[PDB]
């Protein structure tokens, strides 16, 4: 019943392009008819299958997130109830989906430099007492200024920090080797599932492409595994930073200018 | 036998192994320095059990030994190597 061309919130938004999501959520790209620009829309439970109090808690926690000002989360412009359960309106992020970018096979260093924005947002968010809910590839876009961003904010009761760490880790795996290493829920993202070892685990990115520096592969690999040492977004952020500095370009020294 | 001592109060040292020993900031350096001004592959020291021969791997910022800029240089006990804002003593 949500389809492209549909008008939402008293004709305020018109749906343009569907970008997936794991149910009960739907991620949409829409037109703000009153302001004549695009916005990101996250529909919470368009069909009304959740208990009211779950819907309530989702919108409450999502506002919590809206009070954070970091590049790695889109601005939440509005949170409303509509003829389609809850709605989270976010600013539109010029760029492309995580999927689109992964398919271009970006450089490992480029990829991990880009991820810091997400990891740092998770850190901030976790400190404010809320999760980002990186639960699906389609949550994430890469902006043309090179930040990986939560484009479709909507934090449900069961979301938690540990799963963000895996999600952010998985987003990195994706950029590295163009696969999603966590199990795929809801609407397929376009990322093929990762290749896996005899032991069950997803194959380490450096073992799929040995041009990937092992420190960078390591951040992805350890983030994504269950019993893996990485336990805070702060730690994750720091490992990424270090990985990045090891491979970054050299600072130039010269005499005074 | 030849040991390089990083002079940053960290007390880290590295003994040369026969053949190529890469010194730099990058991940496959034998002796790695987290100095942003140091190149990922900054210099190479070849060692054959007798002679430690240093060579600047076309680094961004150069390498001096005993306050003089070098390209290729045979090391001696006591030499001071400067790269980026780091210093390595040869002992
Ligand atoms: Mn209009």
């Amino acid at each position: 019943q949500l389809v492209p061309g549909a008008r939402i919130a008293n004709g305020r938004y018109r749906l343009l392009i569907f970008h997936g999501g794991v149910p009960p959520l739907q991620f949409w790209q829409a037109l703000d008819t009153a302001l004549d620009r695009q916005v990101a829309l996250t529909f919470v439970d368009p069909q009304g299958v959740l208990p009211d109090d779950v819907l309530q808690e989702t919108l409450s926690r999502t506002l919590r997130l809206s009070r954070i000002d970091k590049p790695g989360v889109a601005r939440v412009l509005d949170v409303v109830h509509t003829r389609a359960g809850g709605l989270v309106v976010a600013e539109w992020i010029r760029g492309g989906s995580l999927q689109e970018v992964a398919d271009t096979s970006p450089s490992p260093v480029g990829a991990i430099r880009a991820m810091q924005s997400l990891a740092a947002a998770a850190d901030a968010a976790h400190r404010a007492g809320v999760a980002l809910s990186i639960d699906h590839p389609s949550r994430v876009r890469v902006s043309i200024d090179g930040d990986v961003v939560l484009a479709y904010p909507a934090t449900m009761p069961d979301a938690n920090p540990q799963d963000d760490i895996r999600g952010i880790g998985a987003s990195l795996y994706a950029l590295l080797v163009n696969r999603w290493p966590l199990p795929e829920a809801g609407v397929r993202s376009g990322l093929a599932p990762a290749e896996r070892d005899t032991a069950g685990q997803p194959i380490e990115p450096a073992d799929i492409d040995r041009d990937i520096p092992f420190q960078i592969s390591a951040v992805a690999a350890r983030s994504v595994q269950g019993d893996g040492g990485i336990r805070s977004a702060s730690t994750l952020l720091n490992l990424m930073q270090q990985a990045t500095a090891v491979a970054d370009r050299t600072e130039v020294l010269g005499p005074i200018d | 036998s030849v040991t390089l001592q990083l002079d940053d109060g960290s007390g880290r040292t590295y003994q040369l192994r026969e053949g190529s020993n890469i010194i730099g900031r990058g991940q496959d350096a034998q002796f790695r320095l987290p100095d942003t001004g140091v190149s990922r592959r900054h210099l190479e020291i070849r060692w054959d059990g007798q002679v430690a021969l240093l060579a600047d791997l076309n680094s961004t910022n150069g390498t001096t030994v005993n306050n003089a800029p070098v390209q290729e240089w045979q090391l001696a006990d006591g030499d001071v190597i400067r790269l980026g804002h780091s210093e390595i003593i040869v002992r």
